[PDB]
């Protein structure tokens, strides 16, 4: 899809909730942006940083109702 | 002296092409890109006169600034810091009699 | 190319690439990144469907 | 066609280094700047339709204004062409 292949090229494509200010720093270690002020407007790099080093829980009821997708990969091997 | 000497080390941008010539603000910016491994910088030793929280912020100013390039509808040809406290008090505009 | 997701051991360029190399070598287990964040393809015949 | 096939020749820049990311205009005047051997043009074969001095001027016109840009202080990253005589009769605006 052309859309897509339009935004992706610009600065703050993706949209998330006012608690992103409290966790996720303005700038990184380089010195690159991560959000902009006037929901508010952030970047993949945000994603990144998030995936990198963020908050870490291990509850095991999000795979709750998975257990079925996990039937195929243990009838497969 | 005006420039350390002995514990120097160097960050190459290897070969360039022998048909460049070019601006040296621009072959900073790539020689600075083949770089990773920044992390958070702090003090390791203080300079037991003057104010080193300046001494951060100005590096911290710099690698911002240096960044910020891509915020621009024209490609500048010399880079002009922003007037800001630290740098004010590092240059000393603020002790003349 | 859509998604500016290439992988951790790549020369290529873009605005995502310092967190990507940072991402890539904090990791231990390399076959278990996914796709979008600098990882690689797994994808065959028999895994269509998973 | 849109473009030709067996006629095509190309201006190389001889194997950019690996960390050269930039702008087609750059690479561009990159490979321009490789050239030597450049003459005075003059045409070899009419249209039979048209006006081919506006041809002749609109190459012309290329070259000076690709030669034009060290009198900016703010370089740009893209190039518009002036809207001259010859280029309006040629792109047909009229």
């Amino acid at each position: 899809s052309l859309r897509m292949k339009w935004m992706m090229a610009m600065k703050y494509p993706i949209t998330a909730d006012k608690r992103i200010t409290e966790m996720v720093p303005e700038r990184n270690e380089q010195g690159q942006t991560l959000w902009s002020k006037m929901r508010v407007m952030v970047s993949p790099l945000a994603v990144t940083w998030w995936n990198r080093n963020g908050p870490m829980t291990s509850t095991v009821h999000y795979p709750k109702v998975y257990k079925t997708y996990f039937e195929k990969v243990e009838r497969l091997k | 002296s005006k420039f350390l000497l002995m514990d120097a080390l160097k960050l190459s941008i290897e070969d360039p092409s022998h048909e460049g010539e070019g601006i040296p603000l621009y072959d900073a910016i790539k020689c600075m890109r083949t770089f990773f491994g920044w992390k958070e910088p702090y003090i390791v030793k203080p300079h037991e006169k003057g104010i080193n929280p300046n001494y951060l912020l100005s590096w911290k100013q710099v690698l911002a600034e240096l960044q910020d390039i891509e915020n621009e509808e024209k490609i500048p040809r010399t880079k002009n810091m922003k007037k800001t406290s630290q740098l004010k008090w590092a240059l000393g505009e603020n002790m003349a009699p | 190319y859509t998604y500016r997701c290439h992988r951790g051991d790549t020369q290529i360029q873009t605005r995502r690439s310092f967190e990507l190399k940072k991402l890539w070598e904090q990791t231990r287990s390399k076959a278990g990144l996914l796709v979008s964040d600098g990882g690689p393809n797994l994808y065959n015949i028999r895994n269509l469907h998973i």
